[PDB]
């Protein structure tokens, strides 16, 4: 599973997200990847989401509209509804993985709850940050 | 202006990889991020930046999407794929698809030229083809890498 | 206290176009399935059991674009989708672009049951649920 | 598109979707009805929904899950999340339809934004309503 979110200098929210799924799935199986709100999610008033991990916990708990939601209703901040996502919500329902998450002011977060996350980042002309473990 | 990307969560292990191995991963994703920078610098809108980035990540073999797919239970491919417009809230995806080298290329195609948000399998592909994207072979995703996975 | 709700689809429906003979199937259809619902759930029946079973006797009522009396595709095939969910456990289970089973909604619920998964399509949701003892039907029988 | 939504006497929520789709369809097209959140939800904490209309727009605004999060995290009633999101979010982004939902304290609301939805529900133990047309 790979993912991207940007901020555009018109301040637009994307988001995109795309896989080739789990080792030995079985044919015919759709995880959260292409399900709006479950592997995707952007709207401009919030946050834009790409996650990545046990498909069928984030399709169940709508991981990226949720964060959308936590944010939008519950008024968390990205932080807040990062961690209350993938720290608690998640591995409580026996998900695991992560996602990228930009909001509308630029915030930006790369939460995960496994070992590691390929990731990287960063505002326009500035140098990138990169990752793999915690 | 800002992006993000990713290319999977799951359990990587330091024991298992060299520095060298690392380096590959941490290049690719630098690479691309540094495109979707450059992007966002001269005024690209978020929805081409995304769609860029994720293309490129579905061309580089070190990521589970198009190019180094995992195989199913079947020694095939079955590629998923979504992208959204927080500004219109428009969105398009394709599920199960296997002659379609850039899921999110087809993605893009289903928001821009149908009524649907989603399409799935053949019928997705045949939407596709019709729209003129080109079929492959799902031998292009293959690598040693996820087949000794 | 237990409930039930039921839908047929929301739509264009006009008074002019309809007799009140035709308007009473539909009636008569909506109130037998909800008396169902509503006598399970009397008896204890789980709202999961009751939700399943009422869709299933709106995929079976010819009346309904679902099951039995499916639209057509622009190829004049059948392509059928199901979800259900489990409020307890957050549960859930679909499948789209179903040709070849009677009831998407019991094919929705064994993907819920005996997959590890939240949904499967086409082929594969078939073949999963033929492996498990599910029949093969012809898309004809949706016809109408 | 057909659909359930009830409440058990343990205080369990289920909800349940099944169509033949859009008539005239592209092969391969798939609406709101198979997508959780989009066509179908639940959730003992919230809701139970399913959904009825234009399936683009259903999933755009993920309209089931929509209703619950309204309630979860907004503290609105299942009324006033319904008017939300049926009479005001729906048509703003050109979606027509409806939904049937229970909440955890068995409020019933069956709004649409349709001349019709084909529609009944009851209490157990009680007389059924149905309903086609406004009113
Ligand atoms: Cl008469
Ligand atoms: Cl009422
Ligand atoms: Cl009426
Ligand atoms: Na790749
Ligand atoms: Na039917």
């Amino acid at each position: 599973t790979v993912g991207a979110v940007a901020l555009d200098l018109d301040g637009n929210l994307a988001a995109a997200t795309s896989t080739g799924g789990m080792t030995n799935k079985l044919p015919g199986a759709v995880g959260s990847t292409p399900l709006v709100g479950a592997g995707c999610y952007a709207n401009n008033a919030s946050v834009a989401v790409s996650c990545t991990g046990t498909g069928e916990v984030f399709i169940r708990a709508l991981a990226a509209y949720d964060i959308a939601a936590l944010m939008d209703y519950g008024g968390l901040s990205l932080a807040e509804a990062c961690e209350r996502v993938v720290m608690e919500k998640l591995p409580a329902l026996g998900g695991s993985g992560g996602l990228i998450a930009i909001d509308h002011e630029g915030n930006v977060a790369l939460p995960f709850n496994t070992e590691g996350m390929y990731r990287a980042w960063g505002y326009a002309g500035d140098t990138p940050t990169t990752g793999i473990y915690r | 202006a800002v992006i993000a990307i990713h290319g999977g969560a799951g359990a990587i292990s330091r024991a298992q990889m060299s520095l060298q191995q690392e380096l590959r991963y941490i290049e690719a994703l630098s690479a691309i991020v540094e495109t979707g920078q450059k992007m966002l610098e001269a005024g690209e809108s978020a929805l081409d930046v995304v769609t860029e980035a994720v293309r490129l990540l579905e061309e580089c073999p070190l990521f589970n999407a198009g190019i180094g797919a995992v195989f199913t239970r079947d020694e095939t491919h079955e590629l998923d794929a979504c992208v959204m417009d927080g500004n219109t809230l428009k969105a398009g995806a394709v599920a199960g698809v296997s002659h379609l080298r850039n899921p999110v290329l087809a993605a893009r195609l289903v928001m821009e030229q149908s009524p649907h948000v989603m399409m799935i399998g053949e019928g997705a592909e045949n939407f596709a083809f019709a729209r003129g994207m080109e079929r492959v072979s799902p031998e292009i995703f293959s690598t040693s890498l996820r087949y000794e996975q």
